[PDB]
């Protein structure tokens, strides 16, 4: 289920447990959901509202307004959670990592 | 080709020259050519050898007679004739491919000795190959290499 991009019916599937608790692992499951939703939203995005990042995932607004600053930052403006751009320019140097690639005749074909 | 004769002489018919004690000037050298024996006096002599002790200073001074400017060594020629030269060579490789296909297609059991008595015609399969492709590579790779040997230090 963690390989599918559904990430919320696991907890209702956690609602029925055929063993004693299955919660000690579910805590680590919570942890992993936290940093996966972090690392998935931290790329370029266009400013989801407070409620979607707050209640739709987990934490019925206990501390998520604080957890927001705890994890990443992304300072709040008029009720939006904007992602900064973060697109690499493709620096056109390619001398050090591709000088042997540039030499991909002589230092493999002995002439 | 040099000689420096030592008075090839015929004064007396029972003597040669005064020193005959070593084979360095007598047998070590090459024996003279037949026509020099014919129209020259057959009592031949001399042993020309460079024998100048191999002076290292002038040797190192001369060395390369085809060194260029250092700033010429970084030149790029040009990109336009590079590309049309490549285009020119691709058609000749196509034609060489056609010839190569025919020559592998014949595969006659006539023996390679008799294959080498009928190759005198225009047929040149694989008889070029290298003469362009490395010429291709030495066209490309240096043009590639000099493309990157002037970049990270020039801004």
């Amino acid at each position: 289920y963690l390989m599918e991009g559904s990430y919320n019916k696991v907890f209702l599937a956690k609602g029925n447990i055929p063993a004693e608790s299955y919660t000690f692992f579910i805590d680590i499951l919570l942890d992993t959901i936290r940093d996966e939703i972090a690392g998935c939203i931290e790329k370029a995005y266009e400013k989801i509202l407070f409620t979607e990042a707050t209640r739709i995932l987990f934490f019925n607004t206990p501390k998520k307004m604080t957890d927001y600053a705890k994890k990443r930052g992304w300072v709040l403006g008029p009720n939006n959670y904007y992602s900064f751009a973060s697109q690499q320019q493709k620096p056109e140097d390619t001398t050090i990592p591709s000088t042997e690639l540039a030499k991909q005749v002589i230092e493999y074909a002995r002439q | 080709v040099i000689d420096a004769f030592r008075l090839i002489n015929a004064n007396m018919m029972v003597l040669g020259h005064e020193p005959r004690q070593t084979t360095s000037n007598l047998g070590h050298l090459n024996k003279p050519s037949i026509q020099a024996l014919i129209h020259g006096l057959n009592r031949h002599y001399y042993s020309i050898t460079i024998n100048y002790r191999k002076n290292e200073l002038e040797q190192k001074m001369l060395l390369n007679l085809h060194k260029k400017s250092w700033m010429e060594g970084l030149t790029l020629q040009d990109y336009s004739e590079h590309c049309k030269h490549n285009e020119s060579v691709v058609k000749e490789m196509l034609e060489l491919a056609k010839n190569y296909n025919k020559a592998v297609e014949e595969e006659d059991k006539m023996t390679p000795e008799q294959l080498a008595i009928k190759n005198v015609g225009k047929q040149d399969p694989k008889r070029h190959l290298e003469e362009h492709v490395d010429v291709l590579m030495t066209s490309n790779i240096v043009q590639c290499l000099a493309a990157m040997l002037d970049t990270v230090v020039f801004k």
